């Protein structure tokens, strides 16, 4: 019996039921509501009800763990929502706000519901409060398999990731034909809003997946890294890997000359266990990288510079993925690695006709409102603001630590030495820049003031961090009392 | 020379090329163990370019019954105390478009034990795979 | 396995059962501790053990007086729920009502104060709660023995289910006042047909799923499963004010 969907199958694209089938465990689904009509009354539409009426909602369990999601129907209606759609999806998320549960949802709606009036506008009102309000509470994934058009988009945006799938789906406010009509432009929809132009260009998508069955195999083990609740601890899984591997090859990794580039995955890789990275947003600002990954079977966060791209140049879009990052790992108590190698901030026009005053200050909020242990380590270089915005030793970090070939100073030697010697005798570059470099680029300086707590070889950092986050594992620290924050916008 | 081949298959090298699968090849080649060979070997045994060695089907076979013993065994991980599986049934296929759907079972009756079969109510053989 | 339960309900709706056939399979073997056993027969409560862990059971009896409402059934399901609550342990109940009990004497003792103690009591709860409605469930009857609208968790019906706002016969008369006489035949069968079935009540979004007869225990045992760690709390009292 295979009735029903082969009209689907055709178009080669897969069933809500069939997504939902694949991404929980084999017989542990447990469909909510599934007799339910649209008593709408209107345009004609009194007849064609629909037992499900495009929603199918559950609970669900993945790797023994629970969970709750819906999906939306594409067959039904256009998927679009209704007075009665958004109740479902308001008890669940309810249901799950009482339980420590997060809320998983795939997105394939086609639009409001036009027969139903202002309802529509109701069940969106509801949903975006309800996420408004449960956003810091319970973790919330959103996955968009098909196209997502009109207001409907706002309640992913709300959600802390949201994943695209390649082929067949898009999003976007308006669509082409107002534009058309207004602007006078013809856009295609995935010239629009295709998953490679919010992949790359909006970084509004934290990920891109090439197939339905990839997306569900991958999402189950991003699950498999989040807390269950707000309340509950990290979780921890057993591991045969050791904090006493060795890791010898970090001693050759920073080159000798301060010019030269390298790719800080090198650095990356042997701290964390073996194959346990899982990078967020890959393709949008690559000089920063940010993802989840796993220290002695504990599930940590990473934040460092690329010096491959752009000489690892903070920036605007940076900035809001590292913030992003940031307030996500903190709201849910996990802890924070960084690596920092920074030469400062991106020079030009279009950055302060863009703003970099508001965005660049959202990093160094997010830095200094989490309460979450912390590490930091400074492999080459930390000037001007940038090494304060990165984690600094003053912004209550737990333990920080440099390598023994690192620089920390105010600017580059040329200025310095500039504004040192206003109209000293000329010649002075050679006499005065390398001894400027030599005095005071180098880490002395700022551990003899006792910024970093000591300076290691690059061959111990896996114990040291260890240690440091075995150690950590019960800080308690809290804010001033507030309502709530005013972070930069 | 076995120990040569086993010898080659455990040296773990990762970061760049080399060329061990040219010295897999010409090891393993019946021409190199008949006996004799001569300095004309390599050109006259690599006419166009180097095509390495395929793999015959109960070699293929045991690369798919231990990549579904490997399977569970990172699987079991994941799960946490006892709430965990013991027995799937894999449908194993190389390739693009699945050339040769191969079914497979699985039973992980120890650690590093498995019931290796073709389905259920199927003949096992417990096999052994440590990793 | 519990299949004897698909045979339990008769397929006549004037014919009796004994409840405790719909009690003891659900439940461990031989862990039931009745409270008040001689005392308001038409009402069940008592304490149970569901996969290893204690309950509390409140069920109609269709047996004694057609499973009614009353005076002494509410103040003794009120205390009982009271108690439940007050110490974190979950409650399951079973719903069979065809209203509450109508007499001189009842208005005479108060069946007002008397019967909103049981509502009081199920509302103000915070515990998980799970209920299940066998045959059917009339008027205010319905909404004080566990609705989902307060606060429920789970609600569960039976194939063969009843919701609706009263009998027909009333329904069929309020509905139509000087009707053609022989109006009973034609109209009263239509209504039954048409709105004395769980489909409606499943369309408004009432009850959660209508499943088999043989799946309670399953059900029951999932939903206490996940429900373990629930943590609701109601708006600051000094206390309440409950109808004495
Ligand atoms: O010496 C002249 C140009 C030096 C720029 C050095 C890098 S570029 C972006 C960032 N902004 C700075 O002031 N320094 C760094
Ligand atoms: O049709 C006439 C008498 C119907 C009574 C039905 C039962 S008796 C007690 C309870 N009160 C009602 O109004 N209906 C039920």
């Amino acid at each position: 019996p295979t009735a029903a969907e082969d009209l689907r199958h055709k178009k080669k694209r897969l069933t809500a039921m069939e997504r939902v089938q694949l991404f929980c465990d084999p017989g542990t689904f447990r469909e909510r509501d599934a007799l339910v009509e649209h008593e709408c009354h209107n345009f004609g539409m009194e007849k064609r009800k629909v037992p499900g009426d495009g929603f199918i909602t559950g609970t669900g369990k993945v790797f023994g763990r629970p969970v709750f999601l819906f999906s939306h129907d594409f067959t039904v209606f256009g998927g679009s929502l209704s007075r009665t759609n958004a109740a479902k999806v308001v008890r669940i998320m309810e249901e799950a706000a009482k339980i420590g549960v997060p809320v998983i949802g795939f997105n394939d709606s086609g639009g409001a519901r036009i027969h139903e009036g202002v309802d529509s506008l109701a069940g969106y009102a509801d949903i975006f409060l309800r996420n408004t309000l449960f956003s810091g509470v319970i973790p919330q994934i959103s996955v968009i398999m098909g196209p997502c058009a009109g207001g409907a988009v706002y309640s992913p945006a709300i959600t802390d990731f949201t994943f695209m799938v390649e082929t067949s789906s898009y999003m976007f406010v308006t669509g082409p034909e107002v534009v058309s009509a207004v602007g006078g432009k013809l856009v295609t929809k995935d010239e629009l809003g295709g998953p490679h132009v919010h992949a790359t260009k909006s970084g509004v998508s934290a990920g891109t997946f090439p197939n339905d069955i990839v997306a569900m195999a991958q999402l189950r083990r991003l699950y498999s890294y989040l807390p269950l609740s707000n309340r509950d601890p990290v979780p921890v899984l057993p591991t045969a890997d050791e904090r006493y591997r060795d890791v010898s090859s970090l001693n050759t990794v920073v080159p000798t000359e301060v010019k030269e580039a390298y790719d800080m995955r090198d650095v990356i890789y042997p701290v964390i266990d073996h194959d346990s990275f899982f990078e967020i947003q890959p393709q949008f600002a690559k000089n920063i990288i940010c993802g989840f990954a796993r220290v002695e079977g504990r599930s940590v966060c990473i934040i460092a510079n690329q010096p491959k791209v752009q000489a690892g140049v903070l920036d605007i879009d940076s900035s809001v993925k590292g913030a992003r990052m940031v307030r996500f790992a903190d709201a849910f108590n996990i802890p924070i690695i960084t690596f920092v190698d920074v030469p400062g901030f991106l020079p030009g026009v279009q950055q302060e006709y863009g703003g970099i005053i508001r965005h660049g200050a959202k990093l160094l909020y997010a830095y200094a409102e989490a309460t979450v242990p912390k590490v930091t380590i400074i492999t080459r270089k930390a000037y001007g603001g940038a090494y304060d915005v990165m984690s600094s030793k003053h912004l209550r970090g737990d333990s920080n630590y440099a390598w023994p070939h690192a620089e920390i100073a105010v600017m580059g030697a040329a200025g310095a030495c500039k504004l040192l010697y206003s109209k000293e005798t000329a010649e002075q570059q050679a006499q005065r820049i390398a001894d400027y470099e030599k005095t005071f680029c180098t880490p002395l300086s700022a551990a003899r003031k006792g910024f970093v707590d000591a300076v290691i070889d690059p061959s111990e950092t896996r114990m040291r961090v260890c240690e440091d986050l075995e150690r950590l594992a019960r800080k308690q620290l809290q804010n001033p009392w507030k309502k709530h924050g005013n972070i930069p916008l | 020379i076995g120990r040569m081949e086993k010898a080659l298959d455990e040296y773990v090298i990762r970061g760049l090329r080399h060329n061990i699968c040219l010295l897999r090849d010409v090891v393993t080649e019946p021409r190199y163990r008949s006996g004799s060979i001569t300095t004309n070997y390599l050109q006259e045994q690599y006419p166009n370019g180097f095509k390495k060695a395929e793999l015959t089907a109960e070699e293929m076979q045991l690369m798919y019954e231990v990549a579904a013993c490997v399977h569970l065994k990172r699987e079991r991980l994941h799960y946490t105390q006892g709430t965990a599986p013991s027995e799937r049934q894999l449908y194993l296929s190389v390739g693009a478009g699945q050339e040769g759907e191969t079914p497979v079972y699985v039973r992980y009756l120890d650690d590093s034990h498995f019931e290796i079969g073709a389905s259920k109510h199927g003949p096992f053989r417990k096999m052994e795979v440590v990793w």
